[PDB]
């Protein structure tokens, strides 16, 4: 007797209106469905775009959506914000798909989406054998490649010079870059946001340092949506990883439906997605994916009784939250991002990126890196 | 106050005609505005007549 | 732990003031306070004195405070007391003792001596005789609470006749130092328990209850423990 | 009236068994001014959001005026956004951090300009920075920051994630050159391990210059690191020979009303120092809020704490600023906090031992920077 309707929770983050209409196209996409086993219930989203607050905020959104009745929450974090919601999610026994940047502390009823990007960035800079070069970072996503970078340059003997540009401007990037240049560093990573990293290529070229003789890698999951045309003509080395494949036939059905779709009712559709929506799309599959395992379990999932205060004086976790945490751990999926499955931490296991390099005609594939076959080339 | 009833009430002469309820409506800062404030229930008007915002 | 020797112990005259040489030998008494307490034949120990470590003020019996002055060096380590108009009673066993608080080690009484010139408990029982590797349980009621200020608050001593007290369990959290007696306070113990097991000839003694907790800390008649053969 | 006459406190606690407790009611205890402060202490679990939230909610709701507790790096956050949206104040002695509000007092002074400092005066150019995860990176870009400026090799290695192995081979490769130098930034119950671990299998002596990026110099035991030629120079805040701290441990040692939990000595910490001042600035900044004559008692009791509309109370400003515009001499020196909360305006007793004792070097301050002594 499972439900008709199952209630799932979103929050979503300030710049996120993409991520959003994908997330809603998901929710179309599966309500109405042709086929009847695709599509055996319901999804209800309970929408929250807070414009965060920090913690105050996002505890706000968790009561309102948890008093609600909802089974999994579908939501974002930032560095101000990830500590709290996974030890709500954790206490009350709510399972947490993010797509947002992974972590390693949090190993209960949390699932992320993102790959890491410490294993491929290694693989690339030992196989170019790179020993002196900079890195030019930002704090807005953790500590991990910075750390798995000093520990691997400490263990080889590498030169890295650690920069972090999250309170520079145009002028002291333009300045960096001079003295960069004047002590004949040409070799440079760079693991910033997505706004960040755009202005530092802008600073780039202003300062004139995309010609030929230097190399840039750049440490970001989407390497086709990033605007590099002055590089190709300048000759500059630029070596990226991309995640989701646009020569695959579910990207393409995808892109079928998404240049069809209306930019008035489906806002952000003017662009080609970017890794974040392919990963909120894949996302929404997953859940789709578990609560249908779910269903053959016959598990009668439910919240009528544990619905109330999240702040109550004993904790009251969902009896049934274990079941949808091991269901979740346990799918394997094929998606947009190629292939979808977990490990028992909640981290994405057995992917495949494409690690691609600036040529004079455009962006050419270059190699592949897998998790257990790491960086092969063509 | 603490309940999805809506009342109507005379300026005129101060007394009382209707107490319905708004048939499947949040209340107590369940389903308010994006500041809250128990603003689950917005009655408006227009050039067609009474109308309500709420959520279900 | 440090080491506390005390010699000379001899009658006087009739009123002649006596002195006692107490030296705090391998460490100073500016780490741990020594207080100088009096102990009658057959009776429980009384507080004659309470010093300072840093020598600045210092205190005296509660029942004669102005009779008997003791004055006391950190730097030096060394304590005298003196008294005037000295009867019978008076000359009694007076120890002094290094601070326990500091550390279980801490808590070394002196070697004490006689001349011939508080806190309420019932220890039972009050003969007790057992044989070697036995296991002993002494209990020692009391009318105060059994822990002050959250922890426990009494301690046992383990005196014989003219040999130096030593303290086996203080506060039923921290035994004796140095050499770890088998005996310490547990649980909530509402009468002081101390389980000696397996007990030993080196480890028959009277075993003396004095509860901290009451103002001031004064044995009580306590248990006495033999070797039986 | 001016002020009540008793005012609440609230307290997050990691355990119940610490000297830090033991300070926070002997400091409690020796106050006898009119103004008293009613403590309300709770054993929380610091590194849990959930469980903080929960008691901070049930003191906010109580109708606590202060909190005066301990946080980790994954409940800073959470606090700081909570004191700033309910305008409740929080005194800290924990580590600092950049990331916090003018209601966040951190009692605790920061370091991460004085290791620089001691770096360049003993031109140090290639070293190994031994940090923890769980204590703040800040320091650890600073000097990673400070090294891009001024062309320094720093070999930056996690405690947590090197095993014995990875140890000894680092050790080998710094006994490959001649000038062994290790800056070590851990705190002291962690580094006395580590610093077990330095003397059972690797070695010193004859070079091996370390500098412990620490607040207590004596708080740890460095007998293991005497009678060798190694040199460790640290940096201390409390120093019990000024009338102040003697007159206060003084007064703690001969304490008629006796401590909790098992003992206050055998190596007494700083954090203890700075509970102790922190419930000073507590007691000073209450009184002179009474001195003034301005109303702080609540005017109907607090709701809940997720109240959408969370207006601030009018009086938590007035608190924030008694509390921040406090100047007295405590155990730790001078206690002084700026317009952001943070502590400013005091000094470090830098101090070397190199087989011989303990040497003072100078001192470091915010405006003369390591001065020599
Ligand atoms: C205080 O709260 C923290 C949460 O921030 C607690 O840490 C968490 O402890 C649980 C176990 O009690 C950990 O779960 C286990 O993790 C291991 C991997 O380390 C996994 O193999 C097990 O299957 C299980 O899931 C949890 O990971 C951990 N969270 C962390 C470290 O971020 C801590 O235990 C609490 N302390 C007390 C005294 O309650
Ligand atoms: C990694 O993913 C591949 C798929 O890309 C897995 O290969 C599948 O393995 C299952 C057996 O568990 C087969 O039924 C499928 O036909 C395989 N798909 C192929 C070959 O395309 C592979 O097992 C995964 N590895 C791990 C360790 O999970
Ligand atoms: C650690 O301290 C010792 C003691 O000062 C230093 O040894 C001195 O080294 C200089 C130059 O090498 C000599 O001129 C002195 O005579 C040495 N003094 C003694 C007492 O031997 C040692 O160099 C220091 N270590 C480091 C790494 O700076
Ligand atoms: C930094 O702290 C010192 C130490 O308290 C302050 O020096 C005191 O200044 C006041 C007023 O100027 C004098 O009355 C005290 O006698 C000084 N004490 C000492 C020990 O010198 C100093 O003023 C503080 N600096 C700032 C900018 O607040
Ligand atoms: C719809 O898709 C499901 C899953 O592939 C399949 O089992 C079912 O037969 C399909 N139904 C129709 C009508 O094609
Ligand atoms: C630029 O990239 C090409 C292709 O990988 C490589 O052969 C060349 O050595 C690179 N040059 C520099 C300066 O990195
Ligand atoms: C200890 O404090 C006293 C205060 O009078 C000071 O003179 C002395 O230099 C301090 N010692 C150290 C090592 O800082």
């Amino acid at each position: 007797a499972f439900p008709s309707s199952v209630q799932i929770g979103g929050l979503f983050i300030r710049n996120t209106d993409q991520e959003y209409t994908a997330f809603r196209l998901a929710i179309f996409l599966h309500n109405t469905s042709p086929n009847a086993s695709e599509a055996p219930f319901n999804l209800v989203p309970h929408v929250d775009n807070i414009e965060t607050a920090n913690s105050f905020a996002v505890t706000n959104a968790f009561c309102s959506q948890y008093s609600r009745g909802v089974f999994a929450i579908f939501g974002l974090y930032d560095k101000r914000s990830v500590h709290t919601l996974t030890s709500f999610c954790s206490a009350l026994h709510i399972s947490l798909i993010t797509p947002s940047f992974p972590t390693e502390g949090e190993s209960q009823f949390v699932l992320q989406l993102r790959p890491s990007l410490r294993g491929a960035l290694l693989s690339l800079l030992d196989h170019y054998e790179w020993n002196c070069f900079v890195f030019l970072y930002d704090t807005d996503r953790g500590y991990s490649i910075l750390q798995a970078i000093m520990e691997k340059a400490g263990q080889n003997g590498w030169h890295v010079s650690a920069i972090c540009v999250e309170n520079f401007n145009d002028v002291s990037y333009r300045q960096l870059l001079e003295e960069l240049d004047r002590r004949q560093e040409k070799k440079f990573v760079i693991d910033c946001e997505i706004e960040r990293l755009q202005n530092i290529l802008e600073q780039i070229v202003s300062v004139g340092k995309h010609v030929k003789g230097y190399h840039y890698i750049i440490a970001n999951l989407g390497f086709k949506d990033i605007s590099l045309e002055r590089f190709i003509h300048g000759g500059a080395n630029v070596t990226g990883f991309q995640l989701v494949d646009f020569n695959t036939p579910m990207v393409t059905k995808l892109m079928d439906r998404w240049k069809k779709l209306d930019q008035r009712e489906y806002p952000g559709s003017e662009t080609p997605p970017k890794y974040t929506s392919a990963l909120t799309y894949d996302g929404v599959l997953v859940m789709a994916e578990t609560f249908r395992s779910l269903r053959r379990q016959k598990i009668d999932i439910s919240r009528r009784g544990n619905a109330g205060d999240c702040l109550a004086n004993p904790a009251a976790p969902w009896g049934q939250g274990i079941d949808m945490e091991r269901t979740l751990k346990q799918v394997r999926i094929q998606g947009l991002t190629g292939n979808v499955q977990f490990d028992h931490y909640g981290r994405r296991v057995n992917y495949t990126m494409d690690v691609f390099e600036l040529k004079s005609t455009g962006p050419r594939k270059v190699g592949y890196w897998n998790d257990m076959d790491k960086l092969v080339l063509i | 106050f603490q309940s999805h009833i809506i009342i109507r009430f005379d300026l005129k002469t101060e007394t009382i005609l209707k107490t319905r309820s708004l048939d499947y409506a949040g209340y107590n800062n369940m389903y308010h505005y994006a500041w809250g404030g128990h603003s689950d229930i917005d009655l408006m008007v227009d050039e067609n007549g009474l109308w309500a915002v709420y959520a279900t | 732990e440090v080491k506390l020797l005390e010699s000379g112990g001899g009658l006087v005259q009739p009123g002649g003031s006596l002195k006692l040489s107490c030296a705090a030998s391998g460490f100073d008494f500016s780490e741990y306070w020594m207080s100088w307490v009096r102990q009658a034949p057959g009776k429980g120990l009384e507080w004659i004195g309470e010093i300072n470590p840093d020598s600045s003020s210092i205190d005296y019996t509660p029942s004669l405070k102005d009779k008997i002055i003791i004055s006391r060096d950190n730097a030096k380590k060394t304590l005298y007391l003196q008294l005037s108009k000295v009867r019978s009673e008076d000359t009694a066993l007076y120890y002094c003792a290094r601070p326990r608080g500091n550390y279980v080690v801490m808590d070394y009484w002196g070697q004490g001596t006689s001349v011939t010139v508080n806190i309420v408990l019932t220890q039972s029982p009050a003969s007790l005789a057992v044989s070697l590797g036995q296991r002993a349980t002494i209990s020692c009621r009391a009318s105060e609470s059994v822990d002050s200020y959250g922890s426990s608050f009494v301690h046992w001593y383990q005196q014989k006749p003219g040999q130096p007290p030593k303290l086996l369990i203080f506060l039923a959290s921290k035994l004796e130092s140095g050499v770890p007696a088998r005996f310490s306070g547990s649980g909530s113990r509402t009468d002081f328990t101390l389980t000696i097991d397996p007990v030993e000839a080196d480890d028959a003694a009277t075993y003396y209850c004095q509860q901290t907790n009451e103002d001031p800390y004064t044995f009580g008649g306590g248990t006495k423990l033999e070797i039986k053969r | 009236a001016n002020f009540p006459n008793n005012i609440q406190i609230g307290g997050l606690f990691p355990n119940q068994q610490s000297q830090e407790h033991a300070a926070f009611r002997f400091a409690l205890s020796q106050l006898t001014e009119p103004p008293k402060l009613l403590p309300q202490i709770d054993i929380v679990n610091i590194s849990d959001s959930f469980e903080m939230t929960y008691r901070f909610c049930s003191q906010f709701s109580k109708g606590v005026y202060a909190i005066f507790g301990f946080y980790e790096r994954r409940t800073v956050n959470m606090l700081t956004s909570f004191c700033g949206a309910l305008h409740v104040c929080f005194i800290t002695p924990s580590f600092p951090v950049d990331t916090s509000n003018q209601f966040v007092l951190q009692l605790r002074p920061e370091l991460q300009e004085a290791l620089i400092s001691i770096i360049d005066h003993y031109k140090w150019q290639t070293f190994v920075y031994i940090y923890d995860a769980d204590r703040g990176l800040s320091v650890l870009q600073r000097v990673l920051d400070t090294a891009a400026e001024k062309n320094w090799q720093v070999t930056a290695v996690n405690i947590l994630t090197t095993t014995e192995e990875g140890y000894r081979m680092l050790f080998q490769d710094l006994e490959k050159k001649k000038e062994r130098l290790v800056v070590v930034d851990c705190e002291s119950e962690r580094l006395n391990a580590i610093l077990g671990q330095i003397v059972k299998l690797e070695k010193n002596g004859i070079g091996y210059h370390y500098i412990l990026a620490n607040l207590g110099f004596m708080d740890i035991d460095l007998n293991k690191f005497k009678e060798s030629g190694a040199n460790v120079t640290g940096f201390q805040l409390v120093n019990y020979t000024d009338t102040i701290p003697a007159r206060i441990m003084q007064q703690w040692r001969t304490s008629d009303s006796r401590d909790h939990t098992r003992v206050d000595w055998k190596r007494p910490k700083y954090t203890s120092a700075l509970t102790y001042d922190g419930v000073k600035v507590m007691a000073e900044a209450f009184q002179s809020l009474r001195r003034q004559r301005i109303d702080i008692s609540r005017r109907g009791n607090a709701g809940d704490c997720l109240a959408n509309p969370a207006v601030p109370w009018g009086q938590g400003i007035d608190i924030q600023r008694a509390l921040q515009q406090v100047r007295f001499e405590g155990l730790t020196g001078n206690v002084q906090f700026n317009e952001k909360g943070r502590r400013t305006n005091y000094t470090l007793h830098v101090i070397e031992m190199k087989h011989d004792g303990i040497r003072k070097i100078g001192y470091w301050n915010e405006d003369d920077k390591f001065v020599p002594a």
